């Protein structure tokens, strides 16, 4: 099985800043997927195949990574970007990182 | 001299990856089959008496069989080809009627359910004025209880319409070659240990593919070309359970199949021109359709796949085999054609094992249908006429479409189950050697040369 | 536009089974697998399994096998024949099964794999 | 020696520039299936003519190798003679010059008509 | 601007098999009249242009 | 300067005889709809080849401008050089010579084969 | 004199080698019926191009008569000049040389590319 | 008070698939090769006669 | 004394449109390009063998 470890648990930043979130997989070589879950809302796909943006996802979301180390970068943070973010590979999931104001 | 000039080249050996419409090739014996039976063998161009595939030395090519077109093209060609055949063939519109069915004349133990229902029904006549009560025999799967009479209906009556295949046609899979147009090449990975994706060292150009006969079958795929050295186990993403595994055998495991009943066919005049082929009396004993494989060879060949599988899941691992999880009859069972009728063979006996790190045969029962709904049909279905007499076919098993259980937990006990569903997998299984490219001969490069004044 | 609509929240007693439906529309239902996934309080997401609508072939998370069954029903409406419903039945419930259950579907682009879920049902809360 | 159609794939651009008449050769001659045949039969002449089209709007209807009057912009490749003719292969070489092939073609187009408009003036005075 | 104000409903009738007629079901709400609106102002204006 | 395909429509036959490689360029590359596409795809190569056919049965496979050995019958036009090359346009000019274009072509046909039958005799003796 | 398309059928290969531009002429331009028209329209350009293909992979894009550098193997015919040009007809002559026409073509194919690979070296040094 | 569908004496009838759409979407009529389409860019043209632009 | 249309047991039946005609009108079989049709103009030819004209 794949174990995905996200960090940090909580990230505290202001609107306008750039957030960097990390996901380390226990196995290297696979591509990474990211989801956004705003409080009380349906999860939303952001990134797939490590760096490709999903439908309607603005370009300030930037996925990257290689081997076991993967990253979600959120440029010029908008009020709506404050949410919990989850990484996924196949049926396996990270436990989420919260982006707070 | 220092000054260089571009000089153009025509006939340069270079190609860009492509997609294009290919065309079919078959052999003269396919037309000698006559009887107006084989599909599209006639419109299909012939093959080559002396075929040549030029090996390309010193070149490597990045193949990917999971992102190919000529299997999507083929899959499509097969569905179309088939569907064009049924236009002339008669419509069984009025056969959708309240049947009044019983069981077939038999003395079986109560446990053994009746799979042959003798159904009588008001059928239409050559004349609009009249009608005719006539009887036919149907399999339990081709009917549903409608509702102290025991009355039934053909199962298609609520899902789709029905069209009787012309008996003057044949279902035998004959070898097809996919030939390219001009200025188009097909490149052939001649490496005998290739998993279908990545750089292939041994490569050759070629006009047409090999004789790829369209065996449409679930679970185990049959009569296909087999591997040269090892039992190769190929997949798009092996780590992900959602993707199936294509096992290609090294040795053929011969599997004999049969319908033991000497069935009889009567013809019913729907009129005029229309004529339904009913199933008449069963001559002799009432037995059960089945298939046999050697338990010895199955043991042997299931040992080969395990030796290969541990290369992907660890040396100290348990790899057992289990039967289908559940779903449609189309996928829960080894489906195929045999003599012109369709089979549904329980594979529980084959996939029922366990494998640690370090003289009879397998009788496996089958079912049989006549109104079939293949290729995920929705609005149209097809009645396969009764094939008179006793039926038996002999075939090799060339591969499998296995599926792993995603529960995981890092357990060294990840088991496997046979799958099917999407039929592109079958053509994917044979077309892994091939790739289509666009030829671009106009080279331009500098050599110390100016054209005259 | 793809739309996945689930049945409503329910309260279940321990030992019960719950059957959740996912009505899928806006695309050819037979052409895409549906997955089920649960979001568990304080534990995160857990993939439950997938179903492929053509034959209804299925795959269940190893750790849930014996407790989960997925089936589907294809539209029977002649002028609207391409939608369908996916069902997931989850049995032997305990309080630990209290979660929000989702049906999900992959994106339909060329580089979209099976697990990146572009489309989500609104979720079904099950309290045991 | 005779390798075969595309045989000099992994051969040096010098050795591959020998067997040009073999790739140029197998390039023309060689109801469900019936339609496939037809839009493949036209595709082959369309694709073929589009190359003769170019050779003709240049001066190179000869053809095979044809020299010209547009000098090699070093920016395109800048490699030495030996390391492309006695080294690199056309598969490889194609991807380098690929970025400017259509820009290069444009240089050729003007240069040919410029030749013709000039050569008329020569035969005119003489 | 144009409209059919009635919230019409459709039921499907199985001619069978495969054939299926789409009947017009109950009318939910009021029974009104289909119509279209244009500005009398602009029509005046544009009908003045054609006359010129 | 670069005007565009047909841009020198209302330009003098001299200025229009510059941009020849542009009209010659955009002339090849560029189930209800499916059939339309097919009998348009063949029409374009049929129509194109019929011109190459002529250039080839003359000596002008070059091509663009090509001089010949058939002298200009004054009856055809009789206008002076300046007033057609530095004056008239090809749209205009075409309608004058239109009455004898196929008769003119015939003069060309015999003249080319006459050249070939002759040139063999030169290489024969030498 | 002008006989007509194929008119010099039973004429001597010398007299028939005059009227070449007439057979070369009537060779291109000239839903049940609709399909017949289409696979006849492509057949004519396919068949035509396959000849231009040959003339082009030789040096003879001229064309009509074209001399070459492959010498006549006496085994092919061995007849004297007079008795084929001022005697035999092409219908007749074709059946004699028919046994080796494709072998003869191969001699031509190598010879042309050999010319080109050589002529580049001339313009290279000069 | 009995009626019939009006087509019953004039013609036959075929139900449009609801899985189809009647929305008019923009079409372009492209010419083959060696064929041009000429466009009167004059903003006062009545459709017949010489067009300058 | 009851009868039936004779086709009822052999085949189906389709009424020719009266808006059609059975009159045999002259057809010419034209060849493609690079294809000829050769015509025996000999007025005593039995259809097989060498034709002089
Ligand atoms: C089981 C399964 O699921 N598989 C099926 C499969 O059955 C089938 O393919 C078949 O498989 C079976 C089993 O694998 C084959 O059966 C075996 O066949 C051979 C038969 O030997 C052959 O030739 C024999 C003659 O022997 C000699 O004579 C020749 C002619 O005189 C001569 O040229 C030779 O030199 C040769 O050597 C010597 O012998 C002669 C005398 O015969 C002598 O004078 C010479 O000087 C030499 O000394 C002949 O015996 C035989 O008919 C055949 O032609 C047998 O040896 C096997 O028999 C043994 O085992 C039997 C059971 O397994 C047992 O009953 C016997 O008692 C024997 O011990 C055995 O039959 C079979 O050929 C093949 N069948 C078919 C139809 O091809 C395929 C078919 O669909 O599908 C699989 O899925
Ligand atoms: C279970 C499953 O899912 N797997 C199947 C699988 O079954 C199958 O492959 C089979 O597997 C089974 C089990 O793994 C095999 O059965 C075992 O086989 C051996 C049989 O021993 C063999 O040889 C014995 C003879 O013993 C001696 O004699 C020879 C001849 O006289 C001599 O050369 C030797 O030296 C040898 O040593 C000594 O013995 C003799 C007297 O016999 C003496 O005079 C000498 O001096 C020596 O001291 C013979 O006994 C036997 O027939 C065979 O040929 C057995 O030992 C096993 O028996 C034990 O277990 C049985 C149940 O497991 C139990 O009933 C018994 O009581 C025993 O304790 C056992 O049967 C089997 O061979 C093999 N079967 C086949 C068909 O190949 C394959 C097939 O499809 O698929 C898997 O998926
Ligand atoms: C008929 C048809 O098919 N045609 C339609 C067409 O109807 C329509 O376009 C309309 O047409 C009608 C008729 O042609 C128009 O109606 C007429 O409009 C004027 C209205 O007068 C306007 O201003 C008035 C105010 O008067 C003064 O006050 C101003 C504000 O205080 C001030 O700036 C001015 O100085 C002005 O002068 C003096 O008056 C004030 C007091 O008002 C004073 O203190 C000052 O010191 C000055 O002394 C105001 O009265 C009126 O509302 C409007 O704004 C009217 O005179 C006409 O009224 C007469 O006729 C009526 C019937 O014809 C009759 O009922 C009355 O009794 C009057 O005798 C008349 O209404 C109309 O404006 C226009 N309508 C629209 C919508 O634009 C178009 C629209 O689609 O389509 C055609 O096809």
């Amino acid at each position: 099985e794949i174990v995905l470890t996200q960090s940090p648990g909580i990230l505290s930043l202001s609107p306008g800043e750039t957030a960097t979130l990390f996901c380390k997989a226990s196995q290297g070589g696979n591509a990474m997927t990211w989801y956004q879950k705003r409080r009380g809302q349906v999860p939303r796909l952001l990134i797939y195949d490590t760096s490709r943006r999903a439908s309607g996802v603005p370009d300030r979301f930037v996925g990257s990574g290689s081997g076991t180390d993967f990253f979600l970068t959120i440029n010029k943070l908008d009020r709506e970007d404050f949410a919990v973010y989850y990484c996924q590979q196949f049926e396996f999931f990270g436990l989420g990182s919260e982006l707070e104001v | 001299a220092e000054n260089l000039w571009v000089t153009v080249y025509y006939g340069v050996p270079v190609w860009k990856d492509a997609e294009t419409t290919l065309f079919c090739a078959s052999d003269a014996k396919a037309y000698e089959t006559e009887k107006h039976n084989v599909w599209a063998t006639h419109a299909c161009v012939p093959t080559d008496p002396n075929p040549q595939e030029i090996h390309l030395e010193n070149v490597t090519e990045e193949f990917n069989m999971w992102k190919n077109n000529m299997v999507e093209q083929m899959h499509t060609d097969i569905i179309s080809l088939w569907d064009q055949s049924l236009k002339p063939c008669v419509k069984l519109t009025p056969l959708c009627v309240t049947l009044q069915c019983t069981n077939v004349t038999n003395n079986i133990t109560d446990d053994m359910r009746g799979e042959l229902k003798n159904c009588s029904f008001n059928m239409t006549t050559e004349l609009r004025d009249k009608k005719q009560k006539v009887y036919s025999l149907f399999y339990r799967l081709d009917v549903v209880q409608i509702n102290s009479n025991k009355e039934y209906r053909l199962i298609n009556c609520n899902t789709s319409a029905c069209t009787q295949a012309c008996p003057k046609v044949s279902f035998e899979p004959i070898p097809i070659h996919y030939c390219a147009p001009a200025g188009f090449a097909i490149l052939k990975c001649k490496d005998k240990k290739f998993n279908g994706t990545g750089p292939c060292p041994s490569v050759s150009t070629v006009q047409c593919t090999h004789g790829i006969k369209p065996v449409v079958s679930t679970q185990l795929l049959l009569n296909g070309s087999l591997a040269e050295e090892e039992v190769m186990i190929r997949s798009e993403n092996i780590t992900n359970n959602a993707k199936n595994i294509l096992v290609q055998f090294n040795t053929p495991v011969q599997i004999n199949c049969t319908r033991p009943n000497n069935n009889t066919r009567k013809s019913i005049r729907i009129g005029p021109g229309q004529a339904f082929y009913a199933t008449g009396d069963i001559i002799g004993d009432i037995r059960q359709a089945h298939c046999n494989v050697s338990k010895a060879t199955w043991n042997e060949t299931l040992g080969k796949v395990v030796k290969q599988l541990r290369k992907h899941f660890g040396n100290n691992t348990i790899i057992r085999f289990a039967n289908s999880s559940g779903g449609d009859l189309e996928v829960t069972t080894h489906s195929f054609n045999c003599g012109g009728e369709f089979f549904y063979c329980n594979t529980s006996g084959l996939f029922n094992s366990t494998w640690i790190s370090n003289n009879d045969s397998i009788t496996l029962p089958c079912r049989i249908k006549q109104i079939i709904n293949m290729w995920q049909r929705i609005g149209q279905c097809m009645y396969a006429p009764p094939i008179q007499g006793v039926i038996r076919c002999v075939s090799n098993i060339t591969g499998l479409i296995l599926t792993r259980d995603g529960g995981s937990t890092n357990s060294t006990t990840e088991t496997f189950r046979p799958g099917g569903g999407d039929m592109r997998d079958n053509w994917r299984s044979e077309l892994y050697k091939y790739k289509v490219v666009k030829i671009e001969p106009l080279g331009v490069a500098p050599t110390r040369c100016k054209r005259r004044v | 536009q793809v739309q996945l609509v689930q049945s409503g929240a329910v309260i279940k007693t321990p030992g019960s089974s719950v059957k959740i439906s996912c009505r899928a529309s806006g695309y050819n239902f037979r052409d895409y697998s549906i997955h089920w996934v649960r979001l568990i309080p304080d534990k995160g997401f857990e993939w439950i399994g997938w179903i492929k609508p053509l034959w209804g072939a299925v795959s269940y998370a190893r750790q849930l096998q014996g407790r989960v069954s997925m089936t589907r029903q294809l539209s029977q409406d002649p002028d609207d024949p391409d939608w369908g419903v996916a069902y997931m039945e989850f049995s032997g419930l305990t309080p630990a099964d209290t979660a929000e259950y989702f049906c999900v579907r992959r994106g339909s682009c060329d580089y979209c794999g099976d697990f990146p879920w572009q489309y989500w049902c609104q979720g079904t809360v099950v309290v045991v | 020696v005779f390798l075969g159609f595309l045989g000099a794939a992994g051969s040096t651009m010098g050795a591959a520039s020998m067997t040009l008449t073999v790739q140029a050769r197998n390039l023309l001659s060689g109801t469900v299936w019936g339609i496939k045949q037809l839009q493949a039969r036209v595709l082959a002449v369309e694709r073929y003519l589009r190359d003769q089209q170019l050779l003709g709007i240049w001066g190179c209807s000869g053809k095979l190798i044809c020299c010209t009057n547009v000098p090699w912009n070093s920016s395109w490749s800048n490699r030495n003679l030996s390391e492309i003719w006695d080294n690199m292969t056309w598969l490889q070489w194609d991807k380098e010059i690929s970025n400017y092939t259509q820009i290069i073609y444009g240089l050729l187009e003007e240069s040919q008509n410029q030749q013709e408009k000039n050569e008329q003036d020569l035969l005119a005075l003489d």
